[PDB]
């Protein structure tokens, strides 16, 4: 129940989930190209769920 | 340009952007932050 | 929308990319996204310091690049904190960044200039200059070296006027560089510029948050010196109403037009003034379908 978690019925399989849910690049494009604003993109959320941001 | 602009709706920002090639047209306000949107339908307008 | 203010913002990008730092970008990015923009705006946005923000908005300043708005209104609260707007002013930033180019290459064709000239002569202990001019007057009578008036020093030749072609190379790699500002001036100049004010980029802002501290609406002061269409569908059958309506006022009109009854007649005569084929039809339809069988907060208001 809790959004924290997803969890893939078809396979039995529990993953993280963020807030921010960019696992690639072209994600991170996606995002920043979905802002309506001009806010930063904070990377304290990013290192959750997909464990390297910095490269 | 005309159908689309930035406006305060119960004290909150956000974009009126005018919906009108679907039938009916609309008007949808949406929050800049992502928080609420919120459609009116036009034809129940009285005044 | 208009493709010149697209132009002018490419303007304007690629000028803070290349002849400023990146957190420069930033800031001049986030002016030409949001229009009209206060300093909690940008410190929300960006959450850049007033320090950080400090010398950044003090160099787009003296470079005549973001425009700084004075104005303080009145919000509910009354704390009317002298907030100050930050948006661009497009005829005297392109009109800066035009005077920015032209003195930067000018000052370099003025330093080729200063290159052109022979080498001259250096004095390493005193550290004085000595043009070929200046010169002739400090040989000895053994012709062999340049003495110095104060050091009696052998003198040495400068490094510079052998640095013309590196100076050309300097011109070169600048001046390909600053090849896309020409291209769009081109397209600038043969355009016209609409001169923007603070109500001006008014009607284009873009919100940089859900609440914001300060109040966008123009607050005028006295004593500063600084339609519908309608239609009518009738299925030609009120026509006749029409016309109806028509002799009516013709009617009237030539009632309240007409003579009065004492002056068409005399009143001298009188005394003196003082103090049922449904089923017909029905078996008609009937006839005719056996005989087709047989052959087959509130504020005042306006109402606009
Ligand atoms: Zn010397």
């Amino acid at each position: 129940k809790l959004d924290r978690i997803e969890f893939d019925p078809k396979k039995g399989t529990f993953k993280y989930l963020s807030t921010y849910d960019v696992h690639s690049p072209s994600e991170l494009l996606k995002l920043l190209r979905s802002q309506v604003t001009f806010k930063g993109i904070s990377c304290k959320d990013l290192k959750d769920g997909w464990p390297q941001c910095d490269e | 340009m005309s159908h689309s602009g930035a406006a305060i709706f119960e004290k909150v920002s956000g974009i009126i952007a005018i919906n009108e090639d679907v039938s009916p047209a609309e008007l949808t306000w949406r929050s800049t932050d992502g928080d609420k949107v919120h459609t009116v339908v036009l034809s129940t307008i009285d005044k | 929308d208009r493709p010149i203010d697209d132009i002018v913002k490419n303007l304007l990008k690629f000028v803070v990319r290349g002849f400023y730092g990146g957190s420069f970008v930033l800031v001049l990015d986030a002016i030409l996204f949001h229009s009209v923009l206060a300093e909690d705006d940008l410190k929300q946005l960006l959450s850049i310091n007033k320090t950080e923000l400090g010398p950044l908005i003090a160099r787009l300043r003296s470079d005549r690049l973001i425009s700084i708005h004075k104005q303080r209104e009145y919000p509910p609260n009354s704390k009317s904190v002298e907030r100050v707007y930050y948006y661009v002013k497009y005829p005297h930033a392109i009109d800066a960044i035009k005077w920015k180019v032209h003195q930067v290459v000018q000052r370099l064709k003025d330093d080729l200039d200063k290159n052109s000239e022979p080498n001259g002569y250096m004095c390493p202990i005193c550290l004085t200059k000595y043009t070929q001019l200046e010169a002739v007057q400090l040989l000895n009578f053994d012709r062999t070296e340049f003495l110095c008036s104060l050091c009696d020093e052998p003198l040495v030749e400068d490094d510079s006027g052998k640095k013309n072609k590196e100076k050309q190379d300097k011109l070169n790699r600048l001046m390909d560089q600053i090849q896309p500002i020409i291209d769009s001036l081109k397209k600038i100049d043969d355009s016209r510029i609409e001169e923007n004010t603070f109500e001006i980029a008014l009607a284009r802002l873009i919100p940089p948050q859900n609440q914001s501290h300060a109040a966008y609406t123009y607050n005028p002061k006295k004593g500063s010196t600084m339609a519908t269409l309608h239609i009518n569908i009738t299925t030609a059958s009120d026509e006749v109403a029409q016309r109806e309506l028509q002799e009516r006022q013709a009617e009237e009109k030539r009632k309240q037009n007409a003579v009065p009854e004492w002056h068409k007649q005399s009143t001298i005569g009188k005394t003196a003034l003082g103090r049922e084929e449904r089923e017909n039809e029905k078996t008609l339809n009937d006839y005719y379908a056996a005989l087709a069988k047989k052959q087959a907060l509130e504020d005042e208001f306006e109402d606009v």
